[PDB]
């Protein structure tokens, strides 16, 4: 909003009138100041923070009703069916059909837990997720890890 | 985790260390006071912390509170308005 | 039949028919502007009665010491009773929605190629 | 099929009724099976607008504001054009759109259009400040 | 073969092509119009693929990295598994070794077992006791569902009121904390992963109890079995020459404190793995049994019903202590028990073959069988992955053509008319809905707040009729037909009906037929 | 079973005081159609249509055609069991 | 940090090329002339496909990628390198090229079925 503001003008308008004056919409004579040019430059700026979303600076939008009116006419159904607040609460509708309900409704995050590859136990692994290792010597990371002559031995 | 690695490694702690303990509790209360205001819990909790360093580390490994030490202490209690507190640590000082 | 696995212009009958598939579901979503409509109930109840009746429609089925290979070709059919891995290993080779997932997946067809003369549906093709 | 959720929703299978209404409103011939016709929906809305006074007027365009504006954004001229079409419902303009190949392409952006929610909740957000913290 | 890593081109060939034929098929099923010549077609595209999967069966496991990964998988898996029943038959041994020294027929089973082992490979006793499991849990599981479904009539409904994943990770860590009281994450994750394979059903049995508001832990046999079932199953130099395997040593200690999170991640992933694993298998019971077992045996049911209403009288007297019963469950019992000798297609007679395997001799034919069968199950697999992706497809596609109908028609009712009695009866409502209305805090909290455009509609403080009125019109339909007979008689025309310059927009009076001529 | 007097009383007095015809305050609970509130034979038969909309009962021509002023319709529903 | 881990990877691919096996060096061979002759690589392609995936996918769908690839080391890249490869147009002729290769007579056709369309 205060993008949209700055550049061309107020975009609530008549959001501060009184007895109907102190109106800031466009003018009604069709022309470079009315309402085609004016709504083509607040698409142009919608269009420029839809790249953002685009290119991942932004969040991604919600689905709204406007873009739920088109859903290829049939994944409005799908939406409807699950809770489908978010594209990607969507996506993962339709990329995980194990994890519904019965009905179509979608279940939440908090029961859904991945499966943890056993290649994370590695000792390389274990030295990047841990924060003490670099302060932690190489001897006290070797006495932690082996206690043996593989690893007895400067360093 | 670094001061019990260093008390483990057995080296002698030095007045530098303990007072860079000292700055990070302290600069964490003054911190947690201005981003996060409530949970007063935690205030007190990075408060407590500090002010243990400050009254019992510097006996316990037998150093002396330096200007430093009183700088970060002094930023503490100025950012909580100890006017009174931090004036006597000055004029102490 | 065999011969109709490979590639070079061998089961044109089928061929054809999946190919252009791809191209009127690609001109449909495109420009089909009677097409972008809100469900008014109508799609509503008829949806769920083409879904029950696509449940009810039936697959037909068709007629359906040990050297170490054996054992554990046995291991596995003993001790194993439902993986639930293998299933989605199947994924990457029957590229589930293959065909609508280039149309309901999110972003992936960009503005500037959205004409009915771009060939944007062959992308995917990967030859021998 | 459910029948749970509208076992549930009872205090508000209302507004269920009164959307699925709303969707299936068209414009024909009264005396056809359609309700009523543009020229009927552009007089109500005339003499509704008429019928206003400066308070009325004021309302009126802080809903245009609050709804119209975002999605009036959002939308191109295009898009706005084909709308047009299908208020009138006259099956020969409708048929000549189709013909055009520029209306039709241009027209499915829906991932563009969910920002028209985003810039809705700003306005509302901005109107809510005034009319609630006010 | 054509599954193996350098094919791949020729098998999505494979799965448009299947794809085109099973899409014919659904629609000439679905129309009625099933053709014999679409399921010979069929017939002959699945016996090719299955030639590919059988060729591709051994191919695959050579060279496919999870294939390889699996197999590790399960043989380590069948080692901890037959290392636990050998605790178990070491402690056995024990016991029967005090009863007698000599046991010579024992000893001659044990040998033969183990003889098995070498040639076979698989544990007996193993094998004996994860078939006991699966059969006591599928005969709870039959037990659970028809009692339910006769008890309430309903079936299996998982909805978000269920036992959440977080509560059935808490119930097993407390499960485990109670039965050794010093079982850590590590410990508990160590156990479930060693055993992944003991069908728990904790879960459904929970479901259950919940739905039927009754204890279910002790009075049901097949509840017992399954219980005493599982109560049953539960130097220097040298060291120096032992190699160290530096692939061991590239992994750090499991007993390392960095491992928590990685643990209590697991443990998570295990109890998802579980509960899913329980859901699925109720729900196929639900959809085999449960479609049948409420419409049919009408008088089985109403007398299961009845049943459930005296129990639910007893369920309430003993409330009302609480703030006869087993004689009545030992009816239904019985009752379902009707439904059991009606219950047909058990899936036990596996083991019923691998004991024909067991004492088979002509060991090459039995094992090209058995090859037979996994190349034909794992090629049901692959049509039944194919049969859904072509299901939803064509969901998908048909609900994108259905938009273009029309919409259904409303049935007409009385016209709208707000009641005289209506309207004089909350007036009160009225007042109070101007009064809140007044104050700026509380103007938007008002009930019944429709809106047009802009304006919100009030509550009408008078009746709204419709026979008194519309009498200004027709007086003035008569004065403009006085005016429209001078018009006639004198040769005049309205305004230019088509679009003209002195009225752009064609503003033309809708012609009626009445009114015509 | 039977409604008190008091309430259609009060119901066909506003009714017929929202008719466009009639002029309110000319209304009391003993009026005329015709001779006191003014309006034609013509009126009298959307009138009583008016307290039948009010009253979905369906009145028989006869007995519309006794009732030609407020008081006889008044007494005519309040002596009605069907009425609602 | 990217020179260091492609460093590595030519540390599997140079112990590769060091083998002695006949197909561990063949494959060598083939990545070696590859990477002369600068045809980019397939697995940096995947990693800017899976790192657009899950930029747009759902929480779900994030923590078991997340999770799937947090120990497959992959590079660590900007969202604007994945962007940048997504953003430039696909040839039209490696697209007619390999549908006609793929289906022949089949791709032809569809290939004057567009060009008529055009």
């Amino acid at each position: 909003l205060p993008l949209i503001r700055r550049e061309e003008g107020e975009i609530a308008g008549s959001l501060w009138a009184m007895d109907g004056g102190e109106l800031s919409y466009p003018k009604d004579g069709g022309g470079p100041q009315g309402w085609g040019v004016r709504l083509w430059r607040e698409r142009q700026l919608v269009k420029r923070e839809y790249q953002k979303v685009l290119d991942g600076y932004r969040p991604v939008p919600q689905l709204s009703t406007l873009g739920n009116s088109v859903r290829t006419a049939g994944d409005q159904l799908d939406i409807e069916r699950s809770g489908a607040q978010t594209p990607g609460e969507l996506s993962d509708y339709r990329n995980f059909p194990d994890n519904r309900f019965d009905g179509g409704q979608l279940k939440p995050e908090s029961e859904a837990a991945p499966a943890v590859p056993f290649s994370a136990e590695l000792v390389w692994q274990g030295e990047a997720n841990d924060k003490l290792s670099p302060y932690k010597s190489d001897e006290e990371i070797a006495l932690e890890n082996d206690n043996t002559f593989f690893s007895s031995l400067r360093r | 985790g670094i001061y019990e690695l260093v008390v483990r490694r057995g080296w002698v702690m030095q007045l530098p260390f303990v007072n860079a303990l000292l700055r990070l509790t302290c600069q964490a209360t003054i911190l947690s006071m201005e981003r996060t205001p409530d949970e007063a819990e935690t205030i007190g909790r990075f408060e407590e912390q500090a002010n243990k360093i400050w009254n019992h580390t510097f006996d316990e490994w037998q150093l002396q509170k330096d200007v430093y030490s009183y700088e970060c202490y002094i930023a503490l209690l100025a950012h909580q308005q100890r006017i009174d507190e931090a004036e006597k640590l000055f004029q102490e000082m | 039949c065999f011969s109709s696995w490979n590639d070079g212009s061998e089961g044109y009958e089928w061929k054809s028919r999946a190919l252009s598939e791809k191209r009127s579901l690609a001109l449909e979503f495109l420009g089909n502007v009677n097409k972008r409509v809100s469900i008014h109930d109508a799609i509503r109840l008829k949806a769920d009665i083409n879904k029950k009746a696509i449940s009810n429609v039936s697959c037909p089925s068709f007629f359906s010491h040990l050297s170490p290979s054996d054992a554990s070709l046995l291991k596995e059919e003993f001790l194993c009773d439902y993986d639930p891995s293998d299933t989605k290993r199947m994924a990457k080779w029957v590229n589930l929605r293959s065909e609508t997932s280039d149309y309901q997946s999110y972003g992936a067809i960009p503005e500037g190629e959205r004409s009915l003369w771009s060939a944007w549906y062959l992308r995917n093709i990967k030859a021998g | 099929a459910s029948g749970k959720d509208n076992t549930m929703s009872d205090d508000d299978v209302i507004r269920n009724i009164i959307k699925e209404r709303w969707k299936t409103l068209e414009f024909g011939d009264r005396n056809a099976g359609y309700p009523c016709t543009f020229g009927d929906y552009i007089q109500f809305l005339n003499e509704w607008f008429k019928s206003l006074d400066e308070e009325g007027m004021q309302r009126l365009r802080e809903h245009f504001d609050r709804r119209i504006r975002p999605l009036l954004a959002v939308m191109s001229p295009v898009d706005i054009l084909w709308l047009e079409a299908l208020t009138q419902n006259s099956p020969h303009n409708k048929e000549q759109l189709q013909r055009k190949i520029a209306f039709q392409t241009s027209l499915g952006t829906p991932e563009f259009f969910d920002m028209s929610k985003r810039l809705r909740y700003e306005i509302n957000e901005d109107y809510k400040v005034r009319d609630e913290l006010g | 073969s054509l599954f193996d890593p350098e094919n791949v081109h020729r098998l999505e060939n494979a799965m448009t092509h299947v794809k085109q034929v099973f899409a014919d098929y659904v629609h000439k099923k679905r129309e009625g119009v099933s053709t014999e010549a679409e399921r010979r077609m069929l017939a002959n595209l699945t016996a090719e693929l299955n030639l590919e999967t059988q060729k591709h069966l051994a191919n695959m496991f050579k060279y496919a990295e999870m294939r390889l990964r699996q197999v590790k998988l399960e043989e380590r898996h069948h080692q901890l598994a037959e290392i636990e029943r050998l605790r178990r038959m070491a402690q056995q041994r024990g016991g029967v070794k005090g009863r007698k020294g000599g046991s010579r027929k024992m000893s001659r089973m044990e040998r033969l077992k183990r003889v098995i082992n070498r040639a076979v490979g698989l544990d007996i006793a193993v094998a004996e006791t994860v078939l006991t499991e699966m059969q006591a849990q599928e005969e709870f599981l039959q037990f659970c569902e028809v009692f339910a479904r006769l008890t309430l009539g309903s079936g299996f409904k998982h909805t978000g009121k269920d036992e959440n994943l977080s509560a059935y990770i808490e119930s097993l860590r407390k499960l485990y904390s109670m039965d050794a009281a010093t079982l850590s994450t590590l410990d508990v994750v160590q156990y479930y992963s060693s055993k992944e394979g003991a069908h728990p059903v904790d879960w459904a049995k929970r479901w259950y109890e919940r739905a039927l508001l009754l204890p279910l832990q002790s009075t049901p046999e097949y509840q017992k079995l399954l219980q005493i079932q599982q109560r049953d199953e539960s130097v220097a130099r040298i060291k120096t020459q032992k190699v160290v395997n530096l692939v061991e040593k590239m992994f750090m200690d499991p007993k390392d404190k960095r491992l928590e999170s990685l643990h209590e991640k697991r443990l998570r992933y295990l109890a998802h793995m579980q509960m899913e694993r329980q859901i699925r298998c109720v729900r196929e019971n639900a959809k085999l049994f449960d479609g049948v077992e409420n419409m049919p045996e009408a008088a089985q049911c109403r007398e299961l019903y009845e049943k459930i209403m005296e129990k639910k009288t007893a369920q309430c007297n003993m409330t009302s202590p609480p703030e006869k019963i087993r004689e009545i469950t030992l009816r239904v019992i019985r009752d379902r028990h009707v439904q059991s000798a009606a219950a047909t297609k058990a899936r036990m007679l596996n083991r019923i073959i691998r004991s024909l395997k067991g004492g088979e001799q002509s060991i090459a034919e039995e094992l090209r069988a058995l090859h037979q069968q996994r190349k034909e199950k794992m090629t049901m697999r692959i049509l039944g992955i194919i049969e859904n992706d072509v299901k939803t497809e064509m969901e998908w596609l048909q609900n994108m053509e259905e938009a273009e109908r029309p919409p259904l028609l409303p049935i007409p009712e009385n016209m709208s008319y707000v009641s005289a009695a209506d309207v004089q009866a909350w007036r009160e409502l009225r007042e109070d809905d101007e009064r809140k209305a007044a104050n700026p805090f509380e103007r938007r909290r008002r009930t019944f707040q429709p809106e047009l455009l802009g304006q919100a509609w009030s509550v009408p403080n008078k009746p709204l009729l419709f026979w008194g009125t519309g009498v200004s019109a027709v007086q003035q339909a008569l004065r403009h037909v006085a005016e429209d007979a001078e018009r006639k008689r004198q040769g005049l025309l309205l305004a230019p009906p088509y679009p003209c310059a002195e009225n752009p927009w064609g503003w033309r009076l809708a012609k009626d037929i009445l009114d015509d001529n | 079973y039977l409604l008190n007097k008091d309430d259609v009383l009060t119901r066909v007095l506003e009714v017929v005081k929202n008719f466009e015809k009639v002029d309110a305050s000319k209304v009391t609970p003993q009026s005329h159609f015709v001779n006191d509130l003014g309006l034609n034979s013509l009126d009298v038969v959307e009138v009583v249509f008016a307290i039948e909309q009010e009253f979905i009962l369906d009145i028989p021509d006869h007995d519309a055609e006794k009732i030609q002023s407020i008081t006889d319709a008044v007494e005519y529903i309040s002596q009605n069991p069907m009425a609602k | 940090e990217r020179l260091a881990w492609l460093r590595d990877v030519w540390a599997q691919i140079d112990s590769d090329y060091r083998s002695g096996d006949s197909a561990r060096q063949e494959t060598a061979a083939q990545e070696i002339s590859a990477a002369l002759r600068g045809e980019p690589n397939d697995h940096m392609r995947w990693v800017y496909e899976t790192k657009r995936e899950l930029r747009f996918a759902g929480p779900v769908g994030r923590r078991a990628i997340q999770e799937e690839l947090q120990a497959a080391e992959l590079p660590e890249v900007l969202d604007e390198e994945v962007n940048r490869y997504h953003d430039l147009k696909l040839n039209m002729m490696e697209i007619e090229r390999e549908v006609k290769a793929k289906y022949g007579v089949a791709g032809q056709q569809h290939w004057a079925e567009l060009q008529a369309a055009k």
